[PDB]
């Protein structure tokens, strides 16, 4: 496989903050990490030694949707380096970490979990990043944390709900700006069990035009998880920042 | 510390009867470590946990790797009657079923997973 | 930046009062060509994007002095016609916008207030005080002034009311709730040199509230005492300072600020055969205050201190004045 | 029609006052979407009226742990008594515009001259908020000290700290970089006291053929100052450092009669003694470590201390990362951090699992199961030796 | 109006403090 | 005079250093928990390390005194950062472990410092002249990588040069690039003070002076009546012509050109 001590060298990616180690038999996906020199959950990491603080860490596409999407081909995926960032089902931060290595220091990942002992995991990893902050409460109800959440530019939504488009939509009532961009997460075995995923995939980017998104892209990302799409769409505009 | 514990009105007994017909049909894992496994491999579909287990700590390390991977668990209230239900002739604490491409037992498993999702 | 056809409209405003001052004989035309100069400079300076509160005030102050200089002018040329009602006004107006562009700034709205006050402004002293105390409620010294000036106009029910609002507000320091205390009494002091009020209860339940609060601390309860030993001229004088002297006693026992007000209470009203009476009771209680089981560091720069106070006064005997001497250098 | 509104933020909570309202009808028109973007045309609807920020991070962990949970605080009854009209509602109301509902229903409660409208329900005073929640860092400038990105950090920091109680049982840190602290000095000891060795054997060559424990050697070359001032028992030292009379002190000291090694100076033997004290004082602090690390394991995972020994089980520990992606881990992942060692392999591993897993979830955990389960290694231990 | 800051009553007094000043200037 | 004590020293020097690094970037990321705003603060980890020490807890702020250690206008915003902070509150029973591992890197600090008073000294009474032209640390570097005093002056100034740089050296003149200009050499003073193509000037010519200068302290007798200020005569002649052509190098002045007016006349 891709064995510990092989050498890769590091390229970027087509998009900001992450970028892709391409070497020998296989070519993975990494972003830079924030605290250098310790990893959040045992994953391989990649040091070089510039001409010590520069260190990659690999990004696992059957652990995380967002890397999934992005080895799918998403047109954008809207995170910049500096731009804030509100994670929605923010379980134990493993794919927070790597959000919050994207959007960098300047940046700001508000990741809201629910569940308490994901809590703990979030607040253990958020004491080591200093830009992810941590919210413990329901996203079902977004007036619990309207005094730590500013207007943000992204949303991600990795939420397993039934209930998810309306969750989205009032989370990104409350806070994103105008032409605010999100990722959502569609699980079609858990929107609706019974019907075709893609009926049940058409039927929530309908119920997002209806709470007033506009979607622009959707891929199937189907070589790393069966039966999930992933739908970028940008609130209030057609286009992204302005 | 369990707070997905299932009720009594003929809950725990439809999760067992598809227990021990997904046990026929060869798609389902037994014990707290192939619980594990199979939800960290992702091929699991819903996990069944007991409740009536010495001290409870293995079945509460279990959920946080279920709410990682956002699969939906639950308890069930003995371990006796979960062991009883797989066909061990052991105590089985912890039960994961997981999901094939084609079967009918899935019927079962999504109608069994959308309770569990109203439960949680 | 629209700034000069945003300057435009003061200009314009401003100069029918220099048609006047032309058409009379009080500034010659070059004069008048560097009044226009200057106040064009000053406009499109404060107009700017990045601008300042002491710009504002600049500004503020070369229009108050021109106003005084018209004055001294039209006085030394005999002029009555000539009033400075525009001046006022538009000075009003570089206040107003002033605090609008920087809120945030105490010092620009003590300068308005200031101003107010000064030209004869009571009712719309009264509205810049309460902007300015809706924008900075935890300034101890806005508060302290409102109330101040209330009850020097001598609207005590007002003076109250600012006074309430400060200390539900104000509770980190025990600043505003001294200060409080000291209008209090000095209200129930004019009610005395006039001659309920009778009882004049309100210190002690200042103080009863007071209890609770997030810095009571014996330093506290100490400046609490600090403040009310002034002007013992009245009635239940004795009454406030005994039962401050007793809430420390129960609360604080062996606590060198209470040691001192064990020391420091006998010499309430006295200036004079009471006051070395008073004071030989004094100095016996501050000699059991040395010899007692008290920190004796603290409880002896607290004495240094009260006695570099009473070595600020003159009219006393040398044998008295050595023996604070000899009683202070061993400490 | 609103005539104020509240905005709490965590730095503290400001109202505005409204002027030139919005329009209610084009609220989902274009032009009116671009003057709730532009600054510039939304700060002529919103005037800053009133601020109150906190005391102290206290004070405003209790402001979001009452405004979350609905019940609005004292001084924000304080700020509303000051900033609003005094009014009660039989011929003048004023309008107030705030977040929660549940809020709107207190304020009108507390106060029964303003009607309160919520966000939640009403649109307009919904995104007359979201503009302000928009513009909220140059709408406060002028009085902002400072940022609202740290405060809001520290704020949520607090808030969820606060409703997990995170601190009484996350502990696992102190343990994790003990290990690393134990095992770097310990490497530090033995290469000092091997550079002491050399260094000093260079000039009396006995010492190393004579004395072994290098702690008791850095020891012995601290009190022994040089080769020529030798006496056996002086005063305090040999007695305790090991025997005396008749066994050891003896053979140094004819070593040292016998002994032919460089002759030292003065400052070099000033730098060995140096030395010397460096290392004694780094062993002095592994031992502190060591049982400063021993009670911080009996008070962490118990368990684990019993069924491994606390040196092994932290070693474990800081290899897996923390104690919850310990209890995470299966029996098998625990493996990876003839046939009958390979069996108590399983066996132990499956067994320290369940260790692991009890002394973690445990709000303050106990001895005894990890007493059960040592009990229970060690009869297995006997059961075999039956075959 | 909201002009000025209008004194205090019992249906406007919040804290113990403006509670028993009240009472106090009620019994006068 | 003997110089294993030197070479020891030099490489004790280097690995109190190392760990000294490490253990304050553990002091820095075990206090950093309790209050983590102090490690942005003070960049400096010994200033850290006893800030630790003397500011206890972050409850003992406001009763602590820092400004012997650290003058003020650096150590008020660790007041208000020790206010205004978001770092979780530690008992007292485990600030004796922080406290203690402050203790023991102030201690190391102390020892690499008197160790470093220990090289000076020792050098100064081994090399005179050679610690009269470099000083004592790049002169104890020089005595490691060859092993001793004479075989150090075995070398000549070429090789004095580029000792250190060696695996640059060796790979330029093995695939034809172009060598380092010099290798230990460049950490002492009088090379650092030029800039441009002069500091291999001077790299050269110290390299040159030092090779004298260290076969004159490995092989000159002395009357064992000697003043030190006799003892390093070669070094300071040699350090006071070396400023001078320094001094003449830097002077150097620059092209002339020719001034042209308005019109370009």
């Amino acid at each position: 496989g891709a064995k510990a001590g092989k050498k890769v060298i590091v390229e970027p990616h087509r998009h900001k903050g992450v970028f892709v180690a391409r070497g020998g038999k296989e070519d993975l996906l990494c972003t830079a990490n924030l605290v250098p020199g310790e990893s959040v959950y045992g994953e391989k990491r990649i040091s070089v030694e510039t001409p010590t603080k520069t260190e990659y860490r690999i990004w696992n596409p059957f652990r995380s949707k967002l890397a999934a999407g992005i080895l799918g081909g998403l047109e954008t995926i809207y995170m910049k380096p500096g731009s804030k960032v509100l994670y929605l089902g923010a379980a134990s931060g493993t794919s927070v970490s790597h959000v919050a290595d994207i959007v960098g220091p300047t940046g700001a990942v508000y990741a809201v979990e629910f569940s308490h002992r994901s809590g703990r995991d979030l607040i253990n990893m958020a004491t080591r990043r200093t830009n992810v902050i941590p919210i413990v409460e329901d996203a079902r109800k977004p007036m619990a944390y309207r005094m730590l959440v500013p207007m943000v530019d992204v949303i991600f939504a990795d939420v397993a709900q039934p209930d998810q488009a309306r969750i989205v939509g009032i989370n990104a009532r409350l806070f994103l700006k105008q032409g605010g961009g999100l990722l959502i997460s569609i699980k079609a075995s858990c929107i609706d069990s019974t019907a075709p995923p893609e009926q049940v995939f058409a039927s929530e980017v309908q119920k997002l035009r209806e709470d007033k998104f506009f979607p622009k892209e959707q891929l199937t990302l189907e070589p790393y998880e069966r039966d999930h799409a992933m739908v970028s769409c940008v609130y209030l505009q057609k286009e992204f920042e302005g | 510390a369990a707070w997905p514990k299932a009720e009594d009105p003929a809950l725990v007994q439809e999760l067992l009867d598809c227990v021990q017909q997904a046990s026929h049909y060869r798609q389902l894992k037994k014990g707290a470590n192939e619980t594990t496994k199979s939800v960290n491999r992702g091929t699991s579909e819903l996990v069944i946990l007991a409740a009536d287990t010495q001290p409870l700590s293995i079945v509460l390390h279990i959920p946080l790797i279920c709410e990682e991977k956002n699969v939906p668990y639950v308890y069930v209230p003995s371990k006796v009657a979960l062991g009883r239900a797989c066909g061990v002739s052991r105590a089985v604490i912890a039960v994961s079923l997981t999901s094939n491409e084609a079967s009918d037992l899935n019927s079962k498993i999504r109608a069994l997973r959308d309770k569990v999702e109203r439960l949680a | 930046a629209w700034v000069a056809d945003k300057a435009r409209f003061y200009l314009e405003r401003a100069a029918p009062e220099l048609r006047e001052w032309e058409e009379k004989e009080i500034f010659t035309k070059d004069e008048i060509r560097n009044l226009v100069a200057k106040r064009s400079d000053f406009e499109h300076l404060v107009l700017a994007p990045g601008t300042k509160p002491t710009d504002f005030l600049n500004y503020v102050n070369w229009e108050r002095s021109l106003d005084r200089l018209r004055a001294k002018r039209c006085a030394r040329l005999n002029i009555r016609s000539v009033t400075s009602h525009a001046s006022q006004a538009r000075t009003f107006g570089i206040f107003e916008r002033a605090v609008l562009k920087h809120p945030g700034s105490i010092e620009l709205w003590l300068a308005y207030l200031e101003f107010a006050a000064q030209v004869k402004a009571t009712k719309r002293w009264r509205r810049i005080m309460t902007r300015a105390l809706r924008l900075h409620p935890m300034n101890a010294s806005l508060w302290t002034l409102a109330g101040r000036r209330a009850a020097q106009n001598g609207d005590m029910q007002r003076a109250r009311a600012h006074f309430l609002r400060g200390c539900r507000f104000c509770t980190r320091e025990p600043t505003l709730w001294l200060e409080y205390a000291r209008c209090e009494m000095d209200w129930l002091a004019r009610m005395e040199a006039k001659k309920p009020a009778l009882s004049g209860a309100i210190p002690i339940a200042v103080f009863d509230v007071a209890r609770k609060q997030p810095f009571w601390g014996p330093a506290a309860a100490e400046k609490f005492f600090d403040v009310f030993a002034k002007f013992g001229h009245l009635s239940c004088h004795e009454r406030i300072i005994s039962h401050v002297v007793t809430t420390m006693q129960e609360l604080f026992p062996n606590h060198p600020c209470t040691w001192s007000v064990h020391i420091r209470q006998p010499l309430v009203g006295v200036d004079t055969p009471a006051f070395p009476k008073a004071l030989r009771e004094s100095l016996a209680r501050l000699k059991a205050a040395l010899q007692s089981t008290t920190d004796r560091k603290a409880l002896a720069t607290k004495m240094v201190a009260w006695m570099d106070g009473i070595l600020a006064i003159e009219k006393l005997d040398a044998a008295i004045r050595t023996v604070l001497e000899h009683t202070k250098r061993s400490l | 029609v609103v005539n104020f509104l509240l905005f709490e933020s965590a730095v503290g909570f400001s109202l505005f006052e409204v002027v030139h309202q919005a329009d209610t009808v084009g609220l989902e028109l274009p032009e009116v979407k671009d003057a709730m973007k532009t600054l510039d045309k939304f700060g002529k609807m919103v005037k800053l009226r009133s601020f109150n920020p906190w005391t102290s991070a206290a004070q405003g962990l209790e402001a979001i742990n009452l405004i979350s949970e609905g019940i609005m605080p004292e001084y924000l009854k304080s700020a509303l008594e000051m900033n609003l009209p005094q009014t009660s509602g039989k011929k003048s109301k004023v309008v107030l515009g705030v977040a929660d509902k549940k809020l709107a229903g207190e304020i009108t409660a507390a106060f029964p001259g303003v009607q309160c409208e919520a966000a939640d329900t009403s649109e307009v005073v919904a995104a007359l908020l979201r503009g302000i929640r928009t513009h909220a860092n140059k709408l406060h400038k002028s009085l902002q000290e400072g940022d609202i990105g740290r405060a809001q950090l520290g704020l949520g920091h607090a808030y969820s700290r606060a409703k997990v109680k995170f601190s009484v049982h996350k502990n696992d840190n102190h343990i994790i970089q003990g290990i690393a602290t134990l095992d770097a000095l310990d490497k530090s000891i033995n290469q000092g006291a091997m550079r002491v060795r050399e260094w000093y054997g260079w000039h009396f060559p006995e010492l190393i053929r004579i004395v072994s424990d290098n702690i008791t050697y850095a020891k012995v070359v601290l009190a022994i100052g040089n080769k020529s001032s030798l006496t056996d028992e002086s005063v305090d030292d040999l007695a305790n450092v090991l025997n005396q009379d008749q066994d050891k002190a003896l053979a140094i000291i004819q070593a040292a009669k016998v002994s032919m090694g460089q002759d030292i100076s003065e400052v070099d033997l000033q730098m060995v003694r140096d030395l010397a004290s460096n290392v004694t004082s780094m062993a002095d602090y592994r031992r502190i470590l060591a049982e400063s690390l021993d009670k911080k394991m009996s008070e962490v995972a118990p368990n684990l201390q019993v069924i491994l020994g606390t040196p092994v089980a932290a070693r474990l520990i800081a290899h897996a990362g923390s104690l919850t992606n310990l209890a995470k881990y299966p029996a098998s992942t625990l493996q990876i951090l003839p046939k009958v060692k390979g069996r108590i392999s399983r066996y132990l591993a499956n067994k320290c699992s369940i260790a692991s897993r009890i002394d973690n979830f445990s709000e303050k955990p106990t001895r005894h199961f990890g007493e059960v389960l040592r009990q229970q290694l060690e009869q297995r231990l006997e059961w075999y030796a039956k075959g | 109006d909201a002009s000025e800051l209008q004194p205090i009553t019992q249906k406007t007094s919040g804290t113990e403090l403006e509670q028993t000043i009240l009472a106090i200037m009620e019994e006068s | 005079k003997v110089d294993v004590m030197i070479v020891h020293a030099v490489a004790l020097l280097d690995e109190l250093d190392k760990e000294l690094n490490v253990m304050a970037m553990r002091v820095k990321e075990w206090y950093g928990w309790h209050f983590p705003e102090l490690g942005k603060i003070l960049p400096d980890n010994l200033s850290y390390a006893r800030v630790v020490l003397a500011l206890g807890l972050r409850t003992n702020a406001p009763n602590a005194d820092l400004s012997e250690i650290l003058p003020p206008e650096i150590e008020a915003a660790v007041k208000a950062a020790a206010d205004i902070s978001m770092g979780t509150e530690i008992s007292t029973e485990d600030y004796e472990n922080i406290k203690l591992l402050a203790v023991q890197v102030v201690e190391r600090s102390e020892y690499r410092r008197q160790l470093a008073e220990y090289l000076q000294n020792r050098m100064k009474a081994i090399s005179p002249n050679m610690t009269e032209l470099i000083g004592a640390l790049v002169g104890a570097r020089l005595i490691a990588h060859s092993g001793s005093l004479v075989n150090l002056a075995k070398n000549p100034g070429s090789t004095i040069q580029i000792l250190g740089a060696e695996k640059a050296l060796f790979r330029a003149l093995k695939t034809k690039h172009a060598t380092p200009k010099y290798g230990i050499i460049y950490h002492a003073s009088l090379v650092g003070q030029a800039s441009g193509p002069n500091k291999g000037k001077i790299a050269r010519q110290l390299a040159a002076k030092i090779a004298l200068s260290v076969r004159t302290d490995a092989f000159e007798d002395f009357p064992e009546n000697a003043d030190d200020e006799t003892r390093a005569a070669v070094g300071i002649q040699a350090r006071a012509k070396l400023e001078n052509n320094l001094r003449l190098l830097e002077g150097k002045p620059l092209n002339k050109g020719v001034a042209l007016g308005p019109n370009g006349i």
